[PDB]
C-alpha cells in the first residue's frame, strides 16, 4: 500500500536506512489501554514510531515523526518502569509546554532512553 | 507516580 490510514512502509526496509542510528521494538499504549506493537526508529534529528500491521507481515503505519529537539520530559513509572512517557512540547525556566505525549512500553526501557537521550544532547 | 529520565534544561 501507499497509505492504509497513514503511510505504509517496509519496517526491516526502513530500520537499514542509512539515517537510522537506533531501532527499538515496543508497544504504543493509548489511554483507553489498548497497546500496538510497534517500532522506535531513532535518527539523528527524528524519532519514529512505526506501528507494525498485523495482517500484513513486515509492514508497518508511519504512525508519528517528532523532532528530538522538541522532547522536554522522559519519565518511567515507578510501579512499572519499562513504561516511558515522552513528553513534546517547549521548556524554559518558568515551567514547561506540552503538546504532545506518546507513551511506549519499551523492551529494554534503561538502553533505549540512553540512547535517545544521547541523540537529544 | 513516575522518575524523571530527561527534563529539558534541568538533567543536563
Amino acid at each position: 500500500s501507499f497509505m492504509d490510514r497513514k503511510e505504509v512502509v517496509n519496517i526491516q526496509t526502513w530500520i537499514n536506512k542509512p539515517d537510522i542510528k537506533h531501532h527499538f521494538p515496543c508497544k504504543e499504549v493509548k489511554e483507553s489501554g489498548h497497546m500496538f506493537p510497534s517500532h522506535l526508529l531513532v535518527t539523528a534529528t527524528h524519532m519514529y514510531c512505526l506501528r507494525e500491521i498485523l495482517s500484513r507481515k513486515g509492514l508497518a503505519y508511519i504512525q508519528s515523526r517528532q523532532a528530538l529537539n522538541s522532547v522536554v520530559k522522559i519519565t518511567s513509572k515507578k510501579k512499572h518502569p519499562e513504561l516511558i512517557t515522552f513528553k513534546y512540547g517547549n521548556s524554559s525556566a518558568s515551567g514547561i509546554e506540552i503538546l504532545a505525549i506518546e507513551r511506549y512500553l519499551i523492551p529494554n526501557a534503561g538502553d533505549a532512553t540512553r540512547a535517545i537521550k544521547q541523540q537529544i544532547m | 507516580d513516575d522518575n524523571t529520565l530527561y527534563h529539558r534544561g534541568f538533567t543536563e
